[PDB]
């Protein structure tokens, strides 16, 4: 049983070429410049050096030149991971909204069930009070007719 | 931290400057690190520092 | 297992977070010797025991262990016919007092739904050693009026 | 517990990290694959994992 | 997105059912009060006759 770690653009691809091997990564949030420490099984780790450098103030002409020293395959891989990761972020955010709506719907359903029980109980009580009052009045009228 | 310091160096360097750089672009993907390092060295080299 | 790997991963610091949660030194004696093993069955028994005890400590009461110390030197010195000090008798008395309070605690815990066999077995293993306890409480006290 | 060398730590937390800072992870090994390689720059707590 | 649309639809339907149940309550209370008042009045009239 092997768990290994790497930062090499060769081993970004290592496990997909192999039977019985998994490639993974641990997620980084560029927007906070902080690791989320979240293990993504099946998703390999993009490099973000230029995006971090830009967020730290490195000039766009230096980043543009450095990106021209890279191979065409490098620039595709980290962009595809960013598109996957953004699609996953969208799924997670839209799910968090969906969980909020589901909790509100479940609460509203419990409130409606409780109101239906209270309504039936109030109705039965008012019918019983009305039947008692009718029976007392008929009994009073029968007594007056007897008199 | 290196990148913040490098940005601060790039704002201030001139032909009358010494600049000392240890392992430019370390702590990231080696290809992006090497590409950053070459572009930073070219930027500084043009100042004749 | 490799002691250098246990050291480099701070596995003794993991054990220290458990040692701070012990009510007596006896659980610390079982924790200090704690290391990984490959036996399977005793591993499975141990993790089932802490799970069952986690259900006790999450749902039921806390098991008292106050006044509970180790009486190994006292029991060995009493066994070879060497007359003990009243401090050794005090440690044995606190041990039997803890035996009594643990018997009472499982006696209170046994009235709920679903009785577990391990804690019930540990309860019925504890025997009435209250004659020795009453003799120690009436014999090692420093006021002579009860000693008479 | 098993002798098949199989692991599935559901929402696993590093035992020495603070409970308010520790991120919980599903870690699984020794079933569909015997080797995991954790790829990417040295930021993510790869060592902590 | 499909589950969200179904949950939002169900939430709107439940909100509408709460409004309809409150309106039916008020009407059923008023109809029960009227039927009680008419039974009282019919019993009074039959006594008067």
């Amino acid at each position: 049983r092997v768990l290994a770690t790497t930062h090499y653009p060769e081993l970004k691809a290592y496990g997909y070429n192999r039977e019985g091997v998994m490639n993974a990564s641990v997620e980084f949030d560029i927007e906070t410049l902080s690791p989320t420490y979240k293990l993504l099984i099946g998703v390999p780790g993009r490099s973000n050096a230029f995006e971090i450098s830009k967020r730290l103030g490195l000039p766009d002409h230096i980043i543009g030149q450095a990106k021209s020293e890279m191979t065409a395959e490098h620039n595709e891989v980290d962009t595809m991971i960013a598109s996957l990761e953004q699609s996953k972020k969208r799924a997670e955010e839209e799910l968090s909204e969906t969980e909020s709506i589901r909790k509100e719907a479940e609460k509203l359903h419990k409130e409606l069930q409780q109101q239906i029980i209270e309504l039936n109980s109030k109705k039965d009580k008012m019918l019983e009070e009305a039947e008692q009052q009718a029976a007392e009045k008929v009994k009073a009228a029968m007594k007056e007719a007897e008199d | 931290s290196h990148m913040v310091n490098i940005v601060g160096i790039l704002e201030q360097v001139n032909e009358n400057s010494l600049v000392l750089f240890d392992e430019l672009g370390a702590g990231t993907d080696p290809q992006e690190g090497a590409a950053l390092a070459m572009s930073i060295l070219d930027d500084v080299h043009r100042t004749n520092a | 297992m490799q002691q250098k790997v246990l050291s480099a991963l701070e596995f003794h610091k993991v054990k220290e977070q458990v040692i701070g949660h012990a009510a007596s030194s006896l659980g610390k004696e079982m924790l200090l010797e704690l290391k990984p093993s490959a036996s399977i069955d005793e591993i499975k028994k141990q993790l089932d025991e802490v799970d069952e005890a986690s259900d006790i400590i999450r749902l039921r009461g806390q098991a008292p262990f106050g006044g509970l110390v180790d009486i190994r030197g006292a029991l060995r010195r009493a066994e070879i016919g060497s007359v003990l000090s009243p401090s050794e008798f005090t440690e044995i008395s606190g041990l039997l007092y803890a035996v009594k309070q643990m018997k009472h605690f499982i006696t209170q815990m046994a009235e709920d739904g679903v009785d577990i066999p391990l804690i019930h077995q540990h309860a019925e293993q504890l025997i009435t050693l209250s004659d020795l306890e009453r003799d120690i409480n009436s014999c090692i006290d420093d006021h002579g009026e009860v000693l008479d | 517990m098993n002798d098949t060398g199989f692991i599935r730590l559901k929402k696993a937390r590093h035992p020495l990290l603070p409970p308010d800072q520790v991120v919980a992870n599903d870690i699984e090994l020794g079933r569909d694959f015997s080797t995991i390689v954790i790829t990417g720059p040295n930021t993510g707590g790869k060592t902590v994992t």
